[PDB]
């Protein structure tokens, strides 16, 4: 009956980097991510690719 | 809601779980060590009975 809790927080660690991929697009994703994974919310050479 | 109150809230509702049992611990040992004290001392008691009757 007690219910749970999903807390948030001040965080010090990196957020990893996601693309929401779709069938299309997953190779040239991948093909960016060959070279090193792009940080957090910066500019992503797969749609141009 | 998620807020700093709301986490002492949901903390709350946490100790009335941790209050409920070490309460259940605390009291069932505790009446079962009346029951034993019960057993006990009549065991006791009946060594002392049995003594009694032999007596009289």
């Amino acid at each position: 009956t007690v219910p749970s809790i999903l807390n948030r927080m001040q965080t010090n660690q990196t957020p990893p980097t996601y693309n929401k991929t779709n069938k299309f697009t997953h190779g040239f994703q991948n093909i960016v991510d060959a070279y090193g994974i792009g940080t957090y919310r910066e500019i992503n050479p797969a749609p141009y690719t | 809601a998620l807020s700093d109150a709301d986490v002492q809230k949901q903390i709350k509702h946490m100790m009335a779980f941790i209050e409920q049992e070490a309460n259940e611990k605390a009291e069932e040992i505790d009446a079962k060590a009346e029951e034993e004290f019960n057993i006990e001392k009549g065991r006791l008691v009946q060594t002392q009975r049995l003594k009694i009757m032999e007596y009289y």
